[PDB]
């Protein structure tokens, strides 16, 4: 397995995201996500940039929440993000805003 | 950047404030960093213009903020603190701050209860921005559990020793429940 | 009270708009509108350009309708504006079209 | 600007029309101004290209238009006329107009009932535009209460005295009810 | 009747579209479509470019389906067009995609 | 254009394939044209890059494709074939093709059942694109009724006689029902 | 923008009541009191699209100077321009409540200098005219190259009967222009 | 000659434009303009909308400048139009601004 | 646009039935009767993306002249271009219903001049070819630099069996080009 | 050397392009192009999509011009492309137009 | 002098900018800048947002360069900004990039 | 992009554990261990907006050379730049797991050459630093104009207690710079 794929796979695994969840975020079938993270060839549609961005967010989020709560956080409407889910922001290319929020959480910014 | 608001804030001026304060961060973060608030914004600062550090005037008031952050992250303080956080005790000395701890002071700069409790930060952010613009060292604000201090552009604006880290301890669930108590 | 604020306040008052109504048009809280028109400091979100545009429309409308009917007109779907409310046009930056209609009304243009 | 439509309208040509006509405006407006119709458009003129004045061939027909405007403004003529309006009596002499007062004339330029009564002005506007384009002085049209006259680019197109203001009176609720009558 | 109008009229007639159907595709009243295809003057709104595009599609479609089925095809959600109706594509300016599909149909492309 | 996919497809390489094949077209179309698939795309080729011809390894398998096209056009084969179509018998000789007729071969290039049956063509199209990119002459694929052949850029890539039209007959409803049979 | 500071300063200046026999020129077919052209295009002392405005001078001679300036902006001369049909309107103005900018003190108070008044950039003057109109002033009295100018804003809505009264209209020929320019 | 072309041609000739000048404004060859205004068929590129807009401007301009000066004015950098030529505004779709300037000229607006 | 006036004029001209032995050149791998290239790019006498079109000349010599013109547009010469593999197709055309633009009267009637035919701008010719195709004409007979050209539009849909018949295909070498260009 | 790079490199070399010429078309340094085509790692900026598009064009062009003339053609202002160079179209994302012109060349379209 | 203007003016003067230089950055005449910074009324065009952004930059820059060099730096093509002048970035709305470069300077980032 | 090939190659190189007394300069008001500036702007060896990064040199002299290079990019000299308040930090680095690019073999393996390291274009170095950080390496050891550089990436999250230890901070005056640049 190529190291890029296993590194991304490791980041997502520590968040406990399912292949279905990852698929909805990176616009790919669950099987395509499973194959990609296993380092197999994927001719289908799959947004690699979104997968890497998801990995950034998963790793960053582990600093501020334990796995269970981190997982739930991804799919919970967040009043700090105008009642949007962080998973949807990542899906739609706004991972930087999610990373900013996580850094605020890590610095104990009063909400 | 409203001329009238800047004028009014200048008229209030600052007071020199000293207190033992409390902040919590992830265990790896520097106790005096303010880049998080800069990247995302906070109630009392717009994003992208300056670092800002949020502190509370007691451990109890700080724990209330821990609880509020947990709530915003859709969980409880006890569960959030399963991730490694630390509680910092930071002495503040002679900090020149805009004092907004009274409703009269807040009303004088156009802020009312909805501004301090509600989801719209625009008012408090404009006031924090103007204070920083006038080279004030920070803003004294109401905090859910007591008095809050927002230190704006610490590194540039403060003299040696105005902020001093005195102590850092693991903020465990146990420490939280102990400190949260009445 | 500064004269800009009292002039705008005068224009809106002659239309009998509430602070809630004005707020929805200029994207501000009713309290922020009340404070602004009273010439007090308003650090919050408030679109000054929209408030002035609303004032233009209120003053112009007084030429063609009495207060009661002018007030109602602002919030009534107008078939001459593709069944949109003049208040919504003002809110969304189309005050010029509303001013054009008022001038047509003032010139007895057959509808 | 359709070649076929312009051709067809030219073929119809004009008639010289004289009548005592009626217009209502806000009390402050000039009886012969047409800028309102230019700014907004009207049923028989596109916006932005030329001034246009709308007149009726009787006070009664004019009052019907007052009522129709009131209706579009979500009220009644009696209430609308609480604001200051004036009724103008304007003599029209030898005006060279496109005569669309018959269904045959209208059909010849592609207009049918939906065009004159319905919400879509595009047909009537194209016809008014073409008439103005051909330097016709106006268009004679059906009016809910009688004959309507649309005078296009009055200032440029008309000779001395072709339009003459004869009288202006306050259009009160009382005058309206009197004139509206059968 | 001018030949441009009668040529377009001929193309649509062979598909059996009603004036109501054509009107919804070319943004015109049924009466305006009837008048235009009869070579009469039409001062009203009517998108001539869309009418010609519709004619292109009607003529092309006759190569691959009989009249009844061609007619129905225009208004049937097509899985090859992301479950959109060919009539709606034509209406919205995408006649080229519809022509491409018809050419694929004519070449027996496996679907 | 994925490096890994191209690498993997090259590793599979080609086989030389000979078979009597079948294609249907509109009666006016050239039996060996592939511009339709280029203009629109097909399951095994992206649009706009190269002509592609789709063939079946039996008349029966071809009729299944007729039925599938009819279904996509919201009708039946019998009704669709009221329009003039023709059935072409085309001999294929020593064509160098990527053999994807086994699930193992398909799995080796990352394709599974959903890819060959489902509405998403992206996988099969990427594989067809890579095969064409490597100058393979075509791709052997599963076909609902047997084996399908996708010939990519026929005109450029093939030698004299590799594809030869042997016969063309009117594909009537009668011929379809006869050939469709078990 | 409609600057609060500028509005406040202009309000502080207030108005004076001004009466004079004034002069305006138009194409021969135009109404002497129409202000729609200034609204459509803008003028030195008014932004476009908000209100009608009428430009008058305090003497026939000052009016002729403005005819020259317009001719020059049109790359020609008053003598040639007036071959097209224009008319000269004599308009009596009575008790018009105007912002008085004829003094240097007043112009300094609202941030204007000669550059604003004669230079290519209209922005400062337009902001000032906008504010005066916004404050319901009836117009602005301004310096002009040939004397004093009057800008009357939203005349129809803002003036009492007979504040502006057309007294006379005559054909403004090249010969008349030269006569009035001198005398 | 059809009346539309005849009318547009009349406006052009009164202003004394050459077909090369018109061609540059309406994006056509001089021959195409000559043929169009003569009511002859023109299969080549020609922006009819621009020809009509130019006719508007030519006719309007006659109210405020005599022929020879009107002609020069079309090609003179004008400080009231940010030192641009009226003919270039017409070419580039800004005929409305040119008409507005002509109206200001006709109303003796001080410059 | 598809101008009504142009469509009407072309319809009024109508068609003639034309038969001739014609010539076309293609890359050696291309079908002699394919018209997809003209559809993809456009050609002098057809807009792109609407219909296939085939360009033929009325003699081998006229065809060679077109080979030269294409070579020149490709910044080279027929002699060098034909080092790449091309073939010359002899195609019999029978009773093709074509718009006849070989006379100056006909070209004048549809608004075309020599500039349109040989100049860099294809727009006029393309509009004319578009209209002929739109009217279901089978093609357009045109002047060409070396003789007469035939543009056959949507051949597959619009022609009866055997109206176009491929008679012969030969390798178009530099030597053959020079031979045919002369003879 | 991976097969993708090898295949693209082959197309380039057959046309005789220099790595400086390729670099200018694909927005890369000459060294980056040389390394990429040699199958070596390239962390620097390089537009892979443009390299592939250039390979399409190079391979297509071989059907209609011999090597030396094909090379010159890429850098010659072409009147069929509004006097632009095919290489500049490829650089700027318009390779499809270039392929379409090559197809017209291959079909003996009269110019 | 109002405190806003006084504060902005102080930042400008510390950097030693001329009002002509400031005028070019904030799209105003030199007189308009002088008056604005003196707290006087300015009806002419002046981009207040740009003045504030320039004050941000001037104040930030003082942390990393002394006055004379700070001044030169504002008008020197800078290879870290793609050979553009910081003053031109500020003029064109890119003050954030300039502030980011100053922060990197203050942190001794290797260039 | 985050190229798979580059990531694989860097992983194959792996890390070494590096210990040294290193040097960093900052404005006098900045924290010796903050890496936010490199994150906000980017640095030669890191893309912006993803992670903090700290740039250190392996000697005071090498650090002074970097002060010169920054001064030069700022159109001035170290002597003049250091009139603004800067400080020189001595920072002990212990067992940092770093990608070692100090050898030419290593630089060749990841596609870098001297052009990448000293030229105006940072893209190659940034991609390499990005990948090292992505692979959870603690930093990159690089050649520098005056010796060896260390880029420490996401220090706070990725280092065990005391891997970076501030030993000393002194005012970096023009005089000290010249002294350290020599000695």
């Amino acid at each position: 397995v190529n190291v890029l794929a296993s590194t991304v796979s490791g980041a997502i695994e520590r968040l406990g995201l399912t292949y279905e969840e990852v698929g909805d975020i990176v616009d790919a079938s669950p099987r395509s996500v499973a194959r990609w993270t296993a380092g197999q060839v994927v001719p289908q549609r799959l947004n690699k940039q979104r997968l890497i961005e998801l990995a950034y967010v998963a790793d960053a989020l582990a600093e501020v929440l334990p796995r269970d709560q981190a997982n739930v956080w991804m799919f919970s409407p967040n009043r700090l993000l105008e009642h949007r889910k962080p998973a949807d922001l990542v899906r739609d290319g706004e991972y930087q805003r999610v990373l900013a929020l996580i850094d605020a959480m890590a610095e104990g910014v009063f909400v | 950047l409203d001329e009238g608001l800047v004028q009014r804030i200048d008229a209030r001026g600052t007071i020199e404030w000293s207190e033992t304060c409390y902040r919590y961060t992830g265990a790896h973060r520097d106790a005096l960093s303010g880049e998080g608030a800069r990247r995302f914004g906070g109630r009392w600062n717009p994003p992208l213009l300056f670092p800002a550090i949020y502190l509370a005037d007691s451990a109890q008031a700080c724990m209330v903020e821990v609880e509020r952050a947990a709530q915003a992250a859709s969980t409880t303080a006890e569960k959030m603190l399963e991730a490694a956080y630390r509680l910092h005790t930071i002495d503040v000395t002679d900090l020149a701050v805009l004092d907004l701890t009274t409703p009269q002071a807040r009303e004088a700069v156009g802020l009312e209860n909805d501004d301090i409790y509600g989801d719209d930060w625009s008012g408090c952010q404009a006031v924090g921005h103007a204070a920083w613009f006038l080279h004030m060292q920070g803003v004294l604000v109401p905090a859910a559990g007591g008095v809050g201090l927002v230190v704006t552009a610490y590194e540039q604006r403060t003299r040696p020793g105005q902020l001093q880290l005195r102590q850092s301890v693991d903020l465990t669930p146990a420490l939280y429940q102990e400190l949260r108590a009445t």
